[PDB]
RNA sequence: CUUGGAUAAGGUGCCUAAAUAUUCGCUCAUGAGAUCCCAUAAAAGGUGUUGGUUCAUAUGAACUAGCCCUGAAAAUGGAUGGCGCUAAAGCGGA
């Protein structure tokens, strides 16, 4: 409802096969789950992987479905773990990371930001393997363990964030950051 | 205690320009209590008066006025674009104008 | 990563009066009063007078910042020890051929050093505020420097040592000087 | 156990800590930036260090939603709510505790309400206020004159 | 910016942020008077900023140093120069804008009895994280030959004493007026009292 | 040759029209950094700090790559275009 807070990532489910021939008249069928900005990009990634892994090119194949999976409990908090593969300036590596969110694409949005911030890796050099959900007894990264104690409390130490019309330039008393 | 006001105060900034070009058909105005784009839209039809003084008498008097209109906003902070009947001279770029309230709604 | 909470607890000894208001500390005892300020590192500290134990706690912090908690705790322990039992640094002055002569003046301040490697000149050092210089009653060539503040006493002990450094000879063979030989309490 | 005497007791109620107003299920949180600005809510859940789930039951005009923590202003009041409550139980609790109406009696709530009242005044009402002040001035100035 | 004059005290403000907000006000047309310029802050270590001033000191017209960069070193003339570099001071209009700024060290008479304003969008407390290093302008300018840091401090002590006495008398006056106000509310017709109470006056 | 509307390339701290906008990470430099052509920098190093992989009962290791640092010396006084900027007005994203 507030568009200043939205990401543009959604999840899709695509099914496709090869055009039947005489040497092969009932070919294999394939499915994937892709995160993208819209359905057209999801189809583009699907055909890219069809070519890289199997011997399918879009020109001699056909598409069977495009679904756009939605999420079931968008206000319950889950734990997620992600498996990656990306290219550096001098080689290629693969990684495992963990996030906390209320949606899978919400976690993928965080992942792209973090991989850009920490390693200067562009979206064009990242392949995503196997997003899933993980139980709280099998979490590994310390920064997620901190968030699942019994009675979690802490003070709020951030500076104020105010509307533009109350953001006045000549004050008459210098303000305070304490705010108890 | 006399001479009621009935207008909001304003200050005339320069022309509508870019870096290195001028376009003097429009002029930019600042309104005193208005500092968001959405509050500037409130004034988008009112008449604008620019009053100044001379040294000789012209029609018995030493005051004359140039009339204008409020046409649109200028983006995120409450500046407005105004159009006048003649072009405002450049020797006025910090002077005072009256944003009237005549065409009342 | 940022940790949520972090704490450490420091007991208070018997004959000590403590006060902390805005990260500013004062402690008192038999041998004087010590002041110290800590308004350069983000902490909120908590003093329980009914029992012992000042406590230091830091909210969201990184490894670089989290390393300052034990530092403050050790400083607090040091100034507790200071007011009840004074610090003591013992020093020995050593020579090969020319004996060194010391003389203490001005109410047990301001030692005077003569005949270092046979020089006919005179060298002076002046004690930091709250320090006293006096010579041992037991052994031949020892000095006592002492009193209530580890920082000032150690700095006086180092100032005396830097005053008789040897110029351009081989310092592995020419070993004359004044050296710190024991750190203890009174 | 052995319990705590009155001595220790009030002594606990005398340590005024530097930090009050923790984030937890039940805090009040006036909202400061965004489309829901100037409204009240409650923390029901925290996602990360920076993100929080916030909910103002159907009493206030805010739905259940995720929000960046830096847009909020913690208040003095807290309700003691349960493990994983939903909006329905929260409405019952806030109704039976009377917390919103005693925020209205505090220093900030009174001035917020008075500002609201002042904003929808009419022209005749503004004249009435001006007239009342003009009347009060005369009594001020006669009492002051009688004093000296 | 619809006032005859604004008085700012610069204690606790960052030099660049404050200088950028003064210059636009001057260009739009507004007299500005800045006081206590010796308390301005900068956002590096003191040694690092002294190195920068040393670099500024060694550039001069080779053939005749009477011309060329003039190395002003009073803490208020430094703010004057930093503001001058954010204006088009080589046109007539931009030279008019520069003449509308007045800078002082300490707080001389006409302004010790005025109202001072601050700019929160440039305060050190709100802009600079607490483990970063910063310096004070008066110390830096004394390190490069200004020589009046002690005298202004001595003057400010007396100014603050006089201000304290003034504040005492003012608080007494407000109390003595509040009691008169609360007594006179009972001498008014009920309608005026009710309308005053409804709007919280 | 003109009147009005809405853009491209590129920009929105001041010079200078338009964000001291919002939302995530990283970085402290006693010669920081700041985007085509474009106006120089390497081998070799770091017990600076941040992520990741593989071995050994909660410590010891070995590797890997982001920002920062050493390597880094010229002649009139000078140049991210200037001021300046470190809860960025820097670098990678939305
Ligand atoms: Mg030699
Ligand atoms: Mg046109
Ligand atoms: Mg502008
Ligand atoms: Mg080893
Ligand atoms: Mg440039
Ligand atoms: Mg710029």
């Amino acid at each position: 409802i507030d568009n200043s807070l939205n990401t543009n990532i959604h999840q899709y489910h695509i099914v496709g096969r090869a055009i039947p021939t005489a040497k092969d008249k009932n070919p294999n069928v394939y499915r994937m789950c892709i995160f993208a900005k819209n359905d057209t990009n999801a189809k583009s990634r699907f055909w890219y992987f069809m070519k890289k892994i199997n011997k399918l090119k879009k020109s001699n194949g056909e598409l069977l479905a495009c679904e756009q999976i939605k999420e079931r409990f968008p206000l319950r908090v889950k734990n997620y773990g992600v498996l990656l593969r990306y290219d550096s300036r001098t080689g290629t590596h693969n990684m495992y990371k963990e996030f906390r969110d209320t949606t899978k694409e919400g976690a993928i949005a965080q992942l792209y930001s973090e991989m850009a911030g920490r390693h200067r890796a562009r979206a064009s050099s990242i392949n995503i393997i196997r997003i899933s959900e993980i139980s709280s007894s099998l979490v590994r990264r310390p920064h997620i363990k901190q968030l699942l104690k019994r009675r979690l409390r802490f003070p709020a130490l951030h500076l104020p964030t105010l509307q533009k019309e109350y953001r006045k330039k000549f004050a008459s008393k210098r303000p305070s950051t304490y705010r108890m | 205690l006399q001479a009621v006001r009935l207008y909001e105060k304003g200050v005339i900034l320069g022309y509508k320009r870019s870096q290195r070009n001028q376009d003097p058909n429009f002029t930019l105005i600042s309104i005193k209590n208005v500092n968001t784009k959405k509050h500037a839209q409130f004034y988008v039809g009112k008449r604008v008066a620019y009053v100044y003084r001379t040294t000789k008498h012209h029609d018995g008097v030493k005051i004359k006025c140039i009339w204008g209109k409020v046409c649109r906003t200028h983006g995120n902070s409450g500046v407005i674009r105004a159009k006048f009947k003649t072009h405002i001279p450049p020797k006025a770029f910090g002077d005072r104008v009256r944003i009237l309230m005549y065409p009342s709604n | 990563m940022k940790t949520i909470v972090s704490t450490q607890k420091v007991l208070i000894p018997e004959g000590v009066k403590v006060a902390i208001n805005a990260r500013k500390v004062t402690v008192s005892g038999k041998y004087g009063t010590l002041r110290r300020s800590f308004r350069h590192l983000p902490i909120d500290i908590r003093l329980n007078k009914l029992k012992k134990y000042i406590k230091v706690v830091m909210w969201f912090g990184v490894p670089d910042s989290l390393a300052c908690i034990r530092t403050v705790c050790t400083h607090l322990k040091n100034m507790f020890t200071g007011v009840t039992k004074k610090f003591l640094y013992k020093m020995r002055l050593v020579h090969a051929h020319f004996p060194i002569n010391s003389n203490i003046v001005d109410n047990n301040t301001r030692i005077e050093i003569r005949n270092y490697l046979g020089e006919k000149s005179v060298r002076f050092v002046k004690a930091l505020p709250g320090v006293v210089i006096e010579k041992s009653p037991n052994v031949k060539d020892e000095i006592y420097v002492s009193g209530a503040d580890i920082e000032n006493v150690s700095l006086t002990a180092a100032l005396i040592h830097q005053s008789v450094l040897c110029r351009n000879k081989d310092i592995r063979k020419f070993l004359d000087g004044i050296y710190v030989s024991e750190v203890t309490t009174v | 156990r052995v319990e705590l005497t009155e001595e220790e007791k009030l002594y606990i109620s005398k340590k005024n800590l530097l930090f009050k107003r923790f984030v937890e299920p039940g805090r009040l949180c006036l909202i400061e930036y965004g489309p829901y600005a100037g409204k009240l809510c409650f923390i029901v859940d925290i996602v990360t260090i920076t993100r929080v789930i916030v909910d103002g039951a159907f009493i206030t005009g805010v739905p259940r939603m995720v929000i960046p923590l830096k847009r909020l202003k913690l208040l003095k009041e807290r309700i003691k709510i349960n493990k994983n409550c939903k909006s329905g139980f929260l409405r019952k609790t806030v109704n039976s505790t009377k917390v919103l109406e005693e925020f209205n009696n505090s220093k900030l709530g009174k001035k917020m309400i008075i500002k609201k009242k002042r904003d929808e005044a009419t022209d005749f009402e503004r004249f009435q206020v001006y007239f009342a002040k003009r009347e009060l001035k005369k009594k001020m100035t006669t009492i002051k004159n009688k004093k000296n | 910016m619809y006032k005859k004059e604004y008085v700012i005290d610069c204690k606790g403000h960052l030099l660049g942020r404050l200088a950028s907000l003064i210059a636009k006000e001057l260009l739009n047309g507004q007299r500005i008077v800045a006081v206590r310029c010796e308390d301005i802050n900068i956002s590096g270590s003191l040694y690092r900023n002294k190195l920068k001033y040393q670099e500024f000191l060694r550039l001069r017209t080779n053939t005749n140093p009477k011309k060329g960069p003039l190395h002003l070193r009073e803490p208020s003339k430094i703010l004057w120069r930093c503001v001058r570099g954010m204006l088009p001071h080589k046109t007539y209009k931009g030279q008019l804008a520069l003449k509308k700024l007045k800078v002082c060290v300490g707080m001389p008479y006409p302004y010790d009895k005025k109202k001072k304003y601050v700019l929160p969008s440039a305060l050190r407390a709100f802009r600079l994280k607490k483990h970063r290093r910063y310096c004070r302008l008066g110390t830096l300018s004394s390190r490069v030959g200004w020589n009046y840091d002690t005298l202004v401090k001595k003057n400010e002590v007396l100014r603050k004493q006089v201000s304290k006495a003034y504040y005492k008398k003012k608080v007494n006056n407000l109390n003595e007026k509040k009691e008169i106000k609360t007594e006179a509310l009972n001498l008014i017709n009920p309608e005026q009292r009710q309308v005053l109470e409804n709007f919280g006056y």
